[PDB]
């Protein structure tokens, strides 16, 4: 049916993990090593559901604020958001306000996913019952972990349901 | 479309080519790809430039897309966040009224709420930053002029509501790490200076306009204030009623409206108790007009649009809010008591709601109240909050039952080898969120048994008549019964089993087929497995349980042998005891009758289930304490295993090439697993099997770490991806885990130390540093790091060979960028920091040379934007300058030789904006340093000035560094940080802030004074 892409714009903290996960989606591959993301970079992502295919055009941004580059500007004219922390670094988890401040003070409507991050890792330091801020902003949260694709595509899965508008559509990894 | 016409857009010499900045600009956002990155780079490359915002105004003139206005808004806002305080006044000026009108112009087109709405929003920004900037002193009449501005129009009124909010967020909510100290508290009373005016506006706009968009962005606005503004503006005034009555009913705006009322909700003062009183009535009578108590809130939300999923949620957030924070207010009021109720009620009817997050919050308040009654009084079927609640507790009870989320969760990851294994993620939401329902429960379950176990009698009756049967359903029931284990009374904890046993097996009887047999089957090993009391109490019970997992050990259906082996580890560990004493009626212990069959019970199991077996039996033989009988036991526990490793070994000493053959390294790994489980298990008695195979083990160890070597050197990096040589690292890998995870557990360093760790030296550490970079196992340095850590003094000796084999070659993999090798670069400070933690002696007897690189490495590490990396490097210094203090003969030669040096290389961090994550450890370190410098350290950093005290000689050397660093500080700037680098080196967050002001000042230049 109709190829129907979407702009997502993927921000958050340095070494989040934003351009290992978007990885993972592209090629199955996990990036053991942190190669700080420049700018921003733009990679497609293709998942097929039950109704179709849907197109995410990602643009994962840098964390980095030596490198954010037009940190305000990349942000115009995009359909949906995710937001990315780190379980394992109670920083990158103070740093969200910010990103969702700065990422609604551009595209003031559009649905955001907030992800918590390395959720493999034991010794996590953003205790589970401490992730509340999406509540009041009315964000939908996750406890993604691209190692070990906990919640893997649930992200992606609910932009789409919402951005569709179809609240039981389904991936099915079609050829 | 080309690098050559980007370029000219940065001449300086020549018009700005406004056409070409819109095309790269269009290049930038819907240009395709490989231009895309050239016309980002050129972009920022002309934002960042210094001469910036002359053009902005060219920009803002004569282009015709709004993407490229924005770029030139960009521009402007960097002007004014950096360079404002250097512009001459009248350029200020300008700037100002060119914004403010822009903002005029803008608004009065009817077209703004249309089209780039993302520009109004920039321009607003824009001129926020020039208040944050100059606002009390170079602009006093501000909050006057826009106030009586907005009553002249009200599209200017609503847009500066919109001005005032972002003003309220840049002040209050993010002025930490933007603005420097003083400068946010200096902004933050100018703020709460002259509110009321701007209370009078709001009041005013709220009780007289009828405009619905500038309504709504005032109560936007009125939100960010109740964040911070005086208590009297909100419970001394009409603010509450007016909310209630005139905005929280009318659909556009019951969102904003109840939001403000649940901020409203969350202040905990003691002195407006009538108020919250009246916030709760007052929003009660509107909710049951809006929605009426018979409603289906599950399908209302379910069907619903976006906005009524909104509301559904503020609702319970508000509910949660003010019960959590004044339920006292409104229990302690007769005539209140429907109301009450009916709130409940809604709670109720949101928990409905399938959404997990709505769910958490009612969740919250589930278990706030529970945990309430249960601290009133812990027992069961009085006192008078319970008595007040009673009518509504079992529905809660209901909720939990008919609710309850999966206990454990379990995922199958593959590993950086191919493996797949079945992996218990530990901490996650999901889990919590069943140890919160949990929780709620096991209270509510003290309050009254009965009702806990007739609710659960009921789904069950609904199970075995087929009215409610589902395998979902089932495993919901059976969940809420294993979560509420340890809830009753031993007795009524066995009357309540058996019922609940006995009626899970006729169900099993009653439904036929291997899928329904297995639900019901697994599901009664869950139930069992969560009740260790009532197996501990009963031994034939127990051993009848037993004796099926073993049986069901042997169903090829898929999940019954997972099942039975994750029971069998939770029975194991829970029950060890009953398994090594003899039991009533019984001629052996239980553990010989397993250890007798274990061939038996295993035959049919998948490798990792055999694991998992393994590990559940070490626990029984760790429980056995008479010394020699458990090493019997541990001798026939690795029976099997060491067969086949003897096998093995004995082939490959008659030809070693059957250590190329894939099922045989497959063998050698699946054994070697089994090994690792055990020693978890047992303990530190697992040496005797240790000891058994140890030599044997490393031989291997060393042959297949030569064949992967050799494998790289014959066909590169891809080869690392082939199933043998894949197979060949899963070996070396569990050998280096069993060997690190017996170390862990071991309780005597002088035996490990001479007897388990030379062998290592040559096996290991030189075989690491003979392979190719690529084949050296990473995990090599954390097992050493384990070691040490364990071992302390009885391996300081050893230091010195280990780093020869290990230290050296490993830099040169880590040292030529920050970021190949990152298993390599982690594991590598992990093993210096255990020797600088345990063994430092071993530092001070290298020789200096190399006591100058491993120093280096140290600042390395910190240097690193791998966060751990960077952070276990902070730690080995601040350990490593306490460990110099420590003795006074080297601790002089070592700060002349290399005080000053620390000190630069880190300031070079702290001033570095990519590495803020580690503020904390730095001040410890400078703060901890500098407190060095003002006694205590003897000796003279410099020969030649000697006059000069080190305080002297450290305040003029740190402020010629940051001078030169930063080249647009002001002196009095860095004289004033330096001096307060020794003022505040014994208050760690007052230092740490101190380095934020400072890494503020950075940024931005400065004219003259601070102004
Ligand atoms: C399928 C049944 C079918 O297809 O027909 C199911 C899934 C079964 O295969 C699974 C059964 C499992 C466990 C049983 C509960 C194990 C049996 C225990 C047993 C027979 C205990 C004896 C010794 C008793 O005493 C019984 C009669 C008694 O009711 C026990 C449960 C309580 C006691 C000891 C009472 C007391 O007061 O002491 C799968 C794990
Ligand atoms: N344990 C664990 N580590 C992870 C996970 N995801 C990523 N990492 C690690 O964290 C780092 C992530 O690096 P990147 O994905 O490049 O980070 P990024 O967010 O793109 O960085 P910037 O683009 O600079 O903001 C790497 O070192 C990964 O190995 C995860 O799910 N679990
Ligand atoms: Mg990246």
């Amino acid at each position: 049916e109709p190829q129907v892409q979407f702009k997502l714009v993927l921000v958050g903290d340095g070494g989040t993990g934003k351009t290992t996960f978007v990885k993972r989606h592209l090629t199955g591959e996990f990036e053991k090593k942190y190669v700080a993301t420049l700018g921003v970079e733009v990679h497609p992502l293709v998942f097929h559901t039950n109704r179709g295919p849907i197109k995410f055009n990602v643009w994962d941004t840098a964390g980095l604020e030596k490198f954010g580059g037009l940190r305000d500007g990349y942000y115009i004219q995009a359909q949906c958001a995710i937001i990315m922390f780190d379980v394992t670094s109670r920083v990158t988890y103070k740093n969200v306000p910010n990103w969702h401040r700065d990422l609604v003070r551009v595209c003031e409507n559009i649905p955001i996913v907030l992800c918590g991050n390395k959720v493999d890792i034991k010794d996590r330091k953003v205790k589970a019952k401490s992730i509340v801020f999406h509540r009041k902003k009315n964000l939908q949260y996750y406890d993604i972990s691209a190692k070990s694709n906990y919640n893997f595509e649930k992200p992606f899965l609910w932009l789409a349901r919402k951005l569709i508008g179809d609240p039981n559509l389904e991936f099915v990894a079609m050829p | 479309l080309a690098d050559h016409a980007a370029r000219q857009l940065l001449d300086f010499s020549q018009k700005l080519d406004i056409n070409l900045l819109d095309n790269v600009v269009n290049c930038l956002y819907h240009g395709e790809g490989a231009q895309q990155r050239m016309a980002q780079e050129v972009l920022t490359h002309l934002k960042e430039h210094p001469d910036a915002w002359t053009r902005v105004d060219t920009i803002l003139e004569f282009s015709q897309n709004m993407n490229t206005k924005y770029y030139g808004l960009q521009i402007l806002e960097n002007v004014i966040k950096t360079r404002w305080k250097i512009l001459p006044r009248n350029q200020c000026e300008g700037i100002k009224k060119y914004v403010v009108g822009l903002i005029i112009k803008t608004s009065s087109d009817p077209t703004c709420v249309e089209k780039e709405k993302v520009y109004i929003g920039k321009l607003n920004m824009i001129l926020v930053q020039i208040l944050k900037q100059e606002w009390p002193k170079h602009w006093p009449t501000f909050i006057s002029d826009i106030v009586g501005a907005s009553r002249t129009s009200e599209s200017l009124c609503q847009n500066n509501m919109v001005i005032l909010k972002l003003l309220s967020e840049e002040v209050f909510d993010f002025s930490s790490g933007q603005i420097t100290q003083v400068k946010s508290k200096h902004l933050k009373d100018s703020m709460c200076n002259e509110f009321s005016q701007i209370f009078q506006l709001c009041q005013f706009v709220m009780e007289n306009s009828q405009n619905a968009p500038l309504v709504h962005a005032t109560l936007e606005t009125l939100l960010r204030f109740l964040n911070w503004i005086p208590l009297g503006y909100i419970f001394e005034t009409k603010l509450i009623s007016t909310l209630i009555y005139k905005f929280l009913n009318v659909p556009m705006f019951r969102n904003v409206s109840l939001k403000c009322l649940t901020e409203i909700a969350g202040v905990s003062v003691s002195q407006y108790e009538e108020q919250f009183v009246t916030l709760f009535t007052l929003t009660m009578m509107q909710l049951k007009q809006m929605l009426p108590l018979n409603t289906n809130i599950r399908l209302a939300y379910s069907n619903g649009k976006d906005d009524e999923q909104n509301f559904i949620q503020n609702l319970s957030l508000f509910l949660c809010t003010f019960l959590k924070e004044h339920d006292q207010l409104i229990e302690k009021r007769l005539n209140l008591r429907e109301t009450l109720m009916e709130a409940l009620h809604y709670m109720l009817l949101v928990s409905e709601v399938e959404e997990t997050e709505i769910f958490k919050i009612c969740l919250e308040y589930w278990n706030h109240l529970a945990a309430e009654l249960y601290r009133e009084s812990p027992f069961s079927t009085v006192p008078p909050r319970r008595q007040l609640y009673l009518p509504m507790l079992f529905k809660v009870r209901l909720l939990m039952v008919s609710r309850m989320a999966k206990p454990e969760e379990a995922a199958a990851v593959e590993n950086d080898q191919g493996e797949v294994v079945r992996e218990f993620m530990k901490d996650t939401d999901s889990i919590n969120l069943y140890k919160n329902m949990r929780e709620t429960l096991v209270y509510l379950t003290h309050l009254d048994y009965v009702d806990t176990e007739r609710i659960m009698t009921e789904k069950l009756h609904n199970q075995v008549n087929g009215t409610e049967w589902s395998w979902k359903n089932l495993n919901t029931l059976c969940w809420a019964i294993g979560s509420i284990s340890g809830a009753m009374h031993e007795e009524d904890e066995k009357r309540f089993l058996v019922t609940v046993i006995k009626d899970l097996l006729g169900l099993c009887e009653q439904k036929r087929g291997k899928d329904n047999k297995a639900i019901i089957a697994s599901n009664i090993m869950y139930i069992v497995g969560q009740y260790p009391r009532f197996l501990r109490a009963h031994w034939k019970f127990l051993k009848t349980v037993v004796n099926k997992l073993f049986e069901f050990m042997h169903e090829t259906h898929d999940g019954v042998q997972d099942m039975a082996c994750d029971t069998f580890i939770k029975i194991a560990q829970k029950c060890r005891r009953h398994f090594v004493q003899v039991q009533v009626g019984e001629v052996m212990p239980f553990i010989d009758e397993i250890l007798n069959n274990i061939n038996t019970i295993i035959c049919d199991l998948q490798p990792q289930q055999v694991h998992t077996f393994y590990e559940a039996v070490g626990y029984m033989i760790g429980a056995q304490t008479d010394q020699t009988v458990q090493e019997h036991l541990i001798e026939k526990y690795m029976l099997l295993p060491n067969q086949v490793w003897d096998s093995i070994i004995q082939q490959a000493t008659k030809n070693v090439d059957i250590l190329k053959d894939p099922e045989t390294v497959k063998q050698l790994g699946s054994i070697l697993k089994t090994n690792v489980r055990a020693c978890k298990a047992v303990g530190h008695p697992f040496v005797i099997q240790l000891g058994r195979i140890y030599l044997d083990m490393l031989n291997v160890y060393k042959c297949l770490s030569e064949n992967i070597s050799a494998a790289i050197q014959a066909n590169g990096e891809m080869v690392t991806k082939q199933p043998l040589i894949r197979s060949m690292r899963t070996v070396k890998r569990e050998t280096l885990k069993l060997i690190s995870g017996w170390v862990s557990r071991s309780n005597d360093p002088q035996m490990v130390a001479e007897n388990f760790v030379p062998p290592l030296l040559d096996a290991v550490l030189i075989d690491y540093q003979r392979n190719v970079p690529a084949a050296r196992e990473p995990e090599v340095l954390s097992t050493m790091a384990i070691i040490v850590n364990k071992l302390g003094g009885h391996i300081t000796a050893e230091i010195p060979q280990i780093f020869d084999a290990v230290f050296e070659c490993t830099l040169n993999m880590i040292n030529k960028d920050f970021e190949e090798y990152p298993e390599h670069r982690t594991n590598f400070f992990l093993l210096l920091q255990a020797v600088n933690s345990h063994c430092f002696p071993a530092f001070l007897a290298i020789p200096p040379t190399q006591f100058k690189l491993v120093l280096d490495s140290i600042i390395w590490a910190f240097k690193h934007t791998m966060r751990n990396v960077a952070d276990t490097g902070l730690q080995i210094l601040f350990t490593l300058l306490q460990n110099v203090a420590q003795e006074e003969a080297a601790a002089q030669s070592f700060y002349q030789t290399y005080f000053c040096d620390i000190l630069q290389h880190i300031f070079s961090v702290v001033t570095d904006t990519s590495h803020t994550a580690g503020l904390t450890m730095h001040a410890s370190i400078l703060a901890y340093m500098f407190n060095l410098v003002e006694e205590g350290k003897i000796s003279t950093s410099l020969n030649p000035g000697n006059p000069v005290n080190n305080q002297i000689f450290l305040q003029e050397y740190v402020a010629n560094l940051l001078k030169s660093a930063f080249p647009h500080l002001q002196d009095a700037q860095v004289k004033l940080f330096v001096t307060g680098l020794f003022s505040l080196n014994q208050d760690i967050p007052a230092f740490k802030e101190h380095l934020r002001d400072f890494l503020v000042q950075i940024k931005e230049f400065a004219g003259e004074d601070t102004s």
